[PDB]
């Protein structure tokens, strides 16, 4: 039983100091351990922190490159585990899984979902959407592709529903790219070969350094 | 640094085969401190397996862990298409716990030809500024394709970004986009707009394309 949510992801400029969050629910097992797992496309998985609570209040451990840098903490009183990291760099940048595993002698482990931190020079910029209807004929067979282009904004963390999130059958959301310290990137839904009246399809964006477009199709 | 690598890289399986992903250490460490993580592409590690034969709240039992010494495997007994993720194994006996390479599985099916769309530029992004020829195409498989957008003959490939997409889960296919991205003088300029895309699947290629609906 469990329920871990952590708080704080962002953006720093490099050189900037956070501090990522997450408070346990559920939890108050006497002795357990905790502890900071990250993961970047270039290195995929690493355990980077660890505080420890077998009973001594704190012991805490880091490694090869994070100490110096960042500390672990948590109080129970709190029921929340803080990880403040200083002097990032672009290495640093990633996604912080805070998983905590209980000292009973077996059970596994949990883990919570994550926040993207993104330590780049540069600034954040909100999206252009723009729609995808389809030119003059949408041809293979009965059913037709409409689509979002979302095309310049910067920090990461995106997300693109259509139709508040209510249909989902084929949609088909891509995986950004990067050309210029700016995204772009764009989803796609096939609905019923009645080009219908297109009238309801309205394509969702939510980007949270500020924005929430939205749509319609010609 | 203590190592743990996974052998193989990815795999490939058909709906019913039986896979085994191997792991192991470095230095001898002991069955019960290597755990095993399941990811799902768009989510994340999702604890599979504790202790080394011991599955996770929820895992279905036709998978199975054994080990002991430096050699630890993952076998799945029949595959199927939602052990599609990315697997992953880790070391707690002694910091630091280290991670494996973490083996990609996918899973097999029968070739398919995929559904090529050419949306041209969008009335809002034109009268902003610069204006994208968007070509989708989607549900393919496999995944080794390649794709080029020639506007008049000359294949004018500056500014193409091909995104791709993993897996499905209904359907198990994949499906990409690739945008040609021009300044609007650029734009003008010209008028057969096509998207021809090669495939195993089909030696007379698919081509939709866009002359003039709009203007």
């Amino acid at each position: 039983e469990v329920k871990l949510q952590e708080s704080g992801g962002g953006l720093v400029q490099p050189g900037g100091s956070m501090k990522l969050s997450c408070v346990a629910s559920g939890f108050t097992f006497n002795n357990y351990w905790m502890s900071w797992v990250r993961q970047s496309p270039e290195k995929g998985l690493e355990w980077v922190a660890e505080i420890r609570l077998n009973s001594d209040n704190f012991a805490t451990h880091y490694a090869e490159s994070v100490k110096g840098k960042f500390i672990i903490s948590r109080d129970d009183s709190k029921s929340r585990l803080y990880l403040q990291m200083n002097s990032l760099r672009a290495e640093d940048t990633g996604i912080y899984y805070c998983v905590l595993r209980p000292l009973f002698y077996y059970a596994v482990d949990y883990w919570g979902q994550g926040t993207s931190v993104t330590v780049s020079s540069a600034k954040t910029t909100p999206p252009s959407v723009y729609p995808l209807a389809p030119g003059s004929a949408a041809q293979t067979n009965s059913m037709v592709t409409l689509g979002c282009l979302v095309k310049g904004y910067f920090p990461e963390p995106v997300t693109v529903t259509w139709n508040s999130g209510s249909l989902s059958s084929g949609v088909h959301t891509f995986p950004a790219v990067l050309q210029s310290d700016l995204y772009t990137l764009s989803s796609s839904v096939t609905v019923p070969s009645t080009w219908r009246p297109s009238e309801t399809v309205t394509c969702n964006v939510a980007h949270p350094a500020s924005s929430t477009k939205v749509d319609k199709k010609i | 640094d203590i190592q743990l690598t996974q052998s193989p890289a990815f795999m490939a399986a058909s709906p019913g085969e039986k896979v085994t992903i191997t792991c192991s250490v470095s230095s001898s460490i002991s069955s019960s401190n290597l755990h095993w993580y399941q990811q799902k592409s768009e989510t994340s590690p999702k604890p599979w397996i504790y202790g080394t034969s011991n599955l996770a709240s929820g895992v279905p039992v036709r998978f199975s862990g054994s080990g002991s010494g430096t050699s630890y495997s993952l076998t799945i007994s029949s595959m199927e298409a939602e052990d599609a993720a990315t697997y992953y194994c880790q070391q707690w006996n002694s910091y630091p716990y280290t991670f494996g390479g973490g083996t990609k599985l996918e899973i097999k099916r029968a070739d398919a030809a995929p559904t090529v769309s050419i949306f041209p530029p969008s009335s809002e992004q034109l009268t902003s500024g610069g204006a994208s020829v968007v070509c989708f195409l989607n549900n393919f498989y496999p995944k080794d394709i390649n794709v080029k957008w020639k506007i008049d003959g000359s294949e004018r490939q500056n500014g193409v970004l091909n995104s791709w997409t993993d897996q499905d889960s209904k359907d198990s296919t994949y499906s990409m986009s690739s945008t040609l991205t021009l300044t609007k003088d650029e734009y003008e300029r010209h008028n057969s707009y096509t998207c021809e895309a090669t495939h195993k699947t089909s030696t007379s290629p698919i081509v939709k394309s866009f002359n003039r609906n709009e203007c």
